[PDB]
DNA sequence: GATCGATCGATAAAGTTTTTTTT
DNA sequence: ATCGATCGATC
């Protein structure tokens, strides 16, 4: 099994632009791939002063 | 042949070696064994096989019975079932004397949705020849192909290994990416195509050798 | 003339980062 | 530094 952590691109992966933007190949994700998973950041008030209290 | 599962029936010896070069002295030993028997892991054409398919020769369906055959799992789909064991059923050389020298060979492809058994349909047709191809993802290249100047382990001298379009002489090439291989090549298969020859132009020598070759080919969407 | 002993001469070494055109 | 070959001397 292959376990995968592709690192975008330039900035922040842009939501608004179009995915594959930063992935390479598209035949391995069509079929030779089944889930994908993501680490979007929203900066949030309440959650990361947990996780600056995560870290600190 | 090198290259193989093994199995050896060896018993053992040891042997001294020389430290210098020019003396007869000698002390850490080399051992190696010595086989007694070794073992991996035009056919004789009998008759029963003969009177078996010519009662399947009787039977008119053949055509359909070639049909469910060729798939043990695959959906139905019966149009890309008929050129499939058509070109399995590769013609035979037609050549004239003087002028022509055609072959009865033919090409097919296909292209569509992906992954659906794209590949596997490709490995079920190199089960069903033993002297075949196998492409790869760049494990031939332009230059990769033939044509080769290798400085190899045992000698540092020239070597000329064919290409694997050479090497289907008795299959058929099975090939891929038809969308993604490089411009570099693509440009010679045209005259296996056409001339059924590769033209070597290396620093060794000049050849026109041949290929009888038969092709399929597999592309992909964009 | 043949055999043995002594003296003199000859025999052993190893590689794999910078730089050019080119595709 | 060691081994082999050639030359000289002695029996």
């Amino acid at each position: 099994s292959i376990l995968a952590a592709a690192n975008p691109l330039y900035g922040r992966y842009n939501p608004r632009l179009s995915p594959l933007d930063n992935i390479n190949l598209p035949a391995a994700l069509l079929s030779r791939f089944d889930i994908l998973f993501l680490m979007l950041d929203i900066p949030s008030r309440d959650d990361d002063e947990k996780l600056a209290e995560h870290v600190t | 042949r090198a290259g193989d599962r093994i199995e050896v029936t060896g018993t053992f010896r040891s042997i001294p070696i020389r430290a210098n070069s020019r003396q007869r002295v000698l002390s850490l030993y080399k051992t190696y064994v010595d086989v007694v028997h070794v073992k991996k892991v035009v056919r004789q054409i009998t008759d029963q096989d003969l009177a078996k398919i010519r009662e399947v020769a009787a039977r008119e369906d053949l055509y359909s019975l070639l049909a469910r055959s060729i798939a043990p799992s695959i959906y139905e789909l019966e149009d890309v079932k008929k050129g499939i064991l058509l070109q399995l059923f590769g013609g035979t050389n037609k050549t004239f004397t003087k002028g022509g020298r055609y072959r009865g060979d033919i090409n097919i492809l296909l292209c569509g949705d992906p992954s659906t058994s794209k590949s596997q349909i490709l490995q079920y047709v190199h089960k069903i020849t033993p002297r075949g191809v196998y492409t790869s993802g760049k494990g031939s290249s332009a230059v990769g192909l033939t044509a080769y100047i290798t400085r190899d382990v045992d000698t540092k001298q020239l070597v000329l290994e064919s290409g694997a379009l050479v090497l289907s002489d008795g299959g058929v090439c099975c090939i891929d990416e038809f969308d993604k291989m490089s411009d570099s090549t693509r440009s010679v298969l045209h005259e296996v195509m056409e001339q059924q020859t590769i033209s070597i132009a290396k620093a060794g020598i000049i050849t026109t050798l041949n290929a009888r070759s038969s092709i399929l080919a597999s592309a992909n969407p964009i």
